[PDB]
RNA sequence: CCCGGCGAGGGGAGUGAAAAAGAACCUGAAACCGUGUACGUACAAGCAGUGGGAGCACGCUUAGGCGUGUGACUGCGUACC
RNA sequence: UGUAACGGGGCUAAACCAUGCACCGAAGCUGCGGCAGCGACGCUUAUGCGUUGUUGGGUAGGGGAGCGUUCUGUAAGCCUGCGAAGGUGUGCUGUGAGGCAUGCUGGAGGUAUCAGAAGUGCGAAUGCUGACAUAAGUAACGAUAAAGCGGGUGAAAAGCCC
């Protein structure tokens, strides 16, 4: 019942109804992002693999939020050469609720 | 530092650190490395810099409408309730009152008032002009600061 | 009821007193008092004095029932260590510490 | 989503019988090590012992190529003054017949607790009998 | 003879684990006194197996 | 204006250098003087 | 104007000891050894971000190799057939299907075997 | 008032707004020493972490799972100046 | 010193040579997401806004830009005994020094913004002062002239009195 698609240069294997967190999409919250770039559609044992952007089937998702992740800290340090550097980072993301698996 | 000129131990042989005197700023009860001194921090401004700065301050005070001009500021009695009354009439809680002749009858009844300073036309300083919430001067003092600055 | 009783600045080490303090942690109070009676340690005498003070305070300051009582919580902590000076050979001194300790016992019915 | 990992209480295992007659020691031990680690199952995670149980019959018929019957030496040190012992291969066929396969598979496993468990899965027997008939070992062929 | 670097609370606690004083098992109850004493020692008041030996 | 609004012109103050304050200030731990030598010592240096 | 630097040194040391909450021994209590442990943990986190991005790919490769060899084709010819049939499913999803559903993985084995010979 | 040596020290009562303000007396840190609870630990080798991570423990909860603590097992990894 | 001259297992190929094709393999490169600098380009130059290319390992060092601490002006104003500073947690927040909110302890001070002056920022100096660790409940208890018993005193007697 799961569809394999590509969102942010990387793949996700989503199922119907569940939510996935992926890359930042310049899309308002109460909207719907469509992915026709599905790579595999599996339902039952009737599977559909194809030469990519396979045929017909699509994914219809509704964006939930745009939160940042937990702060990763990056420390560079060279032993006894008088150099250390500290740098935080927080990556944006986007929560989508997959609500449609086509043919 | 009140102390002696003697090493607290030998230079070599004792396992402690080297030490030359008990007055050095590393030690406790001995001190300041770079000692401060009696000095003077007053710094110079030109006559033309101070004059142009006062001109800029007075012109900005007019362009913020805090500068009020009256012809004569007159109280006859040195009682401070009278000056408090005359500033109650003109809605002035906190002023700087420049006069051209420092008559003593207004310097008297302003000393117990905090928010009121009464100075002379020659006694104009920048931070007290900027500091007070209103600045009033007699028009006689307006002419006198016209003659002194320009 | 907690019924705490303590003895502060007990002039002995904290560790040696702690050794016999680990004996009576979790006993009925009669077995504890007899086992502190028949120990060959000075710290047993100290903790026996503190234990009779705690039992007497639990029976006095509140009601009764010595036979119900159980030592829940005993602990010894280190107290203010006082200093002396021990003179040693070739002129070097040694600062030695006479150590004191706090003994505390807490008995209850449950 | 994360990747899949095998939880150790979920693992099923199979029981196997290997006939070592005339199959060479290194290639047989290679297939036993590959089956022992669990690299034949898709549910492999490297921190979980997943590989099957393995029983070996005919452990003294296993042959080596070339002149390795008389020249391969299995050193070990006793941890003493300079008493370092050894044995040849056919002396290990005579004396400790299963230990040739035991050392040869122990050399090809990771070194740690988990390697020790997957080496515990190995049940070598020199005789053609086995007492694990109550475990139902099926047959796999290298 | 001098130590090399200082051990931890664990290596002190492991060595201090073996200093656990065990108690006596149980005191004997006297026949005639009813008082507690050690095995094969006289009581605190002097009776021992029903025989007032020190009075 | 009030007395808490007078700001200097941009580029007036430079706030100076504080030698010996760590890795982050750049200078610090020898404070610009480099390593050993006559130019590194307290009161060191040649004459005119 | 004398500044007493006690409160700010306390803040600076608590800022370290809150980060090193959980290390063994005096790396949790002593400020100096906790400082060395904190910067060493930072370097290890950097290097292990890179090491995770390698290790997980090698795990998916091992899973795909096992699930393919169970189905009758080795891994290298599996990826050669998957590229000459032009399927761009990367190895994370292939390992995920190879663990979960053997049916679609067997279909992919059939497609790769047909694309190869 | 009570334990205790007509001790020290403590438990009560009382004063006080406060006695974990009681004369070692405002606040009361860290190193150090403990007591209890949760988890790990008695066939496993090393700058003691980090990336992955099972199980258990409490909390909740859109009942899916999350959160915090422990972290068996594992790849990498020879402190600071 | 222990095999000990493939890293080991082991390999008659899992060795060597030749041709060839797959595949793995780095922080390289591509992809997606974000930050900053520089060069040009134009929008009307709050010397910003945009489009584009390009760059970003760094010691000695050179340059630019910031955070925080004490005191002064703003401040006889603001917060505050329906709870300040300090202490201790927790949770949000920034690229970083850091900040903000708040539980509990505390029991009367702190101070926005923008400026100004600095005894302005510690891990090391066989640094100084204080507290406390480790070795450790380890060595030792200071002449190998020697103690034993009974009675006393006291809560307790090898050491005190007889």
């Amino acid at each position: 019942m799961y569809a394999v698609f590509q969102s942010g240069g990387k793949q996700h294997r989503v199922s119907e109804g569940q939510t996935v967190r992926l890359e930042k999409l310049d899309i308002a919250t109460g909207e719907t992002v469509e992915f026709a770039e599905v790579l595999m559609i599996a339902n039952g044992e009737e599977v559909k693999i194809g030469v990519p952007f396979v045929d017909g089937g699509v994914i219809k998702a509704e964006v939930v939020a745009h939160g940042r992740g937990e702060k990763v800290k990056i420390v560079k340090f060279r032993r006894r050469k008088h150099y250390r550097k500290q740098q935080g980072h927080r990556q944006w993301f986007t929560d989508v609720k997959i609500t449609g698996i086509s043919a | 530092v009140t102390g002696s000129g003697k090493k607290p131990w030998r230079q070599k042989g004792t396992g402690r650190a080297r030490s030359g005197s008990i007055k050095s700023p590393i030690w406790r009860s001995g001190g300041v490395t770079f000692a401060a001194r009696p000095q003077d921090h007053s710094q110079k401004v030109n006559k033309k810099m101070y004059r142009g700065a006062l001109k800029s301050i007075l012109s900005e005070l007019v362009r913020q409408d805090r500068l009020i001009v009256v012809e004569k500021f007159s109280v006859e009695a040195p009682k401070t309730k009278l000056l408090a009354q005359k500033l109650k009439d003109m809605a002035l809680e906190d002023v700087l009152i420049i006069t051209g002749e420092l008559d003593e009858n207004l310097f008297l009844a302003a000393r117990n008032l905090h928010k009121v300073d009464v100075r002379d036309a020659t006694g104009i300083d920048p931070v007290s002009l900027i500091a007070f919430d209103k600045v009033v001067m007699t028009a006689d003092a307006v002419k006198q600061v016209e003659e002194m600055l320009a | 009821m907690e019924t705490i009783a303590k003895h502060r600045h007990a002039r002995s080490s904290a560790q040696k007193v702690r050794l016999v303090a680990d004996l009576i942690r979790g006993k009925k109070v009669s077995q504890a008092l007899d086992i502190l009676t028949y120990t060959n340690k000075k710290a047993a005498v100290l903790v026996k004095k503190v234990l009779e003070s705690a039992i007497a305070n639990a029976e006095h300051n509140d009601g009764a029932d010595i036979d119900d009582l159980k030592v829940t919580k005993i602990f010894v902590d280190e107290g203010p260590s006082m200093k002396r000076i021990m003179p040693r050979a070739k002129g070097r001194a040694d600062r030695i510490l006479k150590r004191t300790s706090h003994i505390t016992v807490v008995v209850s019915d449950r | 989503m994360k990747t899949f990992t095998a939880k150790p209480e979920t693992v099923k295992r199979d029981w196997y019988v290997v006939d070592a007659t005339g199959k060479t020691l290194g290639r047989l031990a290679t297939e036993l090590a590959r089956r022992l680690r669990g690299k034949h199952k898709a549910e492999y995670t490297p921190h979980v012992d997943t590989g099957d149980y393995i029983i070996v019959l005919n452990a003294d018929k296993v042959a080596v190529t070339g002149n390795k019957r008389t020249d391969k030496v299995y050193y070990h040190h006793t941890g003493h003054i300079g008493g370092i012992k050894q044995a040849t291969f056919e002396e290990m066929i005579a004396r400790r017949p299963e230990r040739v396969i035991e050392i040869a598979v122990k050399g090809m496993l990771p070194k740690g607790p988990l390697g020790r468990a997957m080496f515990r899965k190995l049940k070598v027997y020199a005789g053609n009998e086995h007492n694990h008939a109550a475990q139902q070992p099926q047959v796999l062929d290298i | 003879a001098v130590q090399q670097n200082k051990p931890t609370r664990s290596k002190r606690g492991m060595r201090r684990s073996h200093d656990a004083l065990t108690a006596v098992t149980s005191l004997s109850v006297d026949k005639t006194s009813g008082e507690k004493h050690l095995r094969h020692h006289i009581t605190a008041d002097g009776y021992y197996r029903g025989r007032k030996v020190i009075a | 204006m009030r007395l808490n609004t007078l700001s200097p012109a941009e580029g007036s103050k430079k706030a100076g250098k504080r030698l010996g304050r760590g890795i982050g200030s750049g200078l610090g731990k020898t404070g610009g003087r480099g390593h050993k030598g006559q130019k590194s010592r307290s009161g060191g240096g040649v004459r005119r | 104007a004398r500044v007493k630097r006690g409160v700010i040194a306390r803040a600076r040391h608590k800022k370290i000891l809150k980060q090193a909450k959980g290390y063994y021994g005096a790396r949790s209590r002593v400020y100096r050894v906790a400082f060395q442990a904190v910067i060493k943990a930072g370097q290890y986190a950097y290097r292990d971000r890179r090491q995770r991005k390698r290790q997980f790919r090698q795990l998916w490769i091992a899973r795909i190799n096992a699930a393919a060899r169970q189905n009758g084709i080795s891994y290298s010819k599996f990826i050669n057939g998957l590229k000459k049939a032009s399927v761009e499913i990367d190895r994370k999803i292939l390992a995920d299907i190879a663990v979960f559903d053997k049916v679609a993985f067997t279909a992919l084995v059939e497609k790769a075997k047909a694309a190869l010979a």
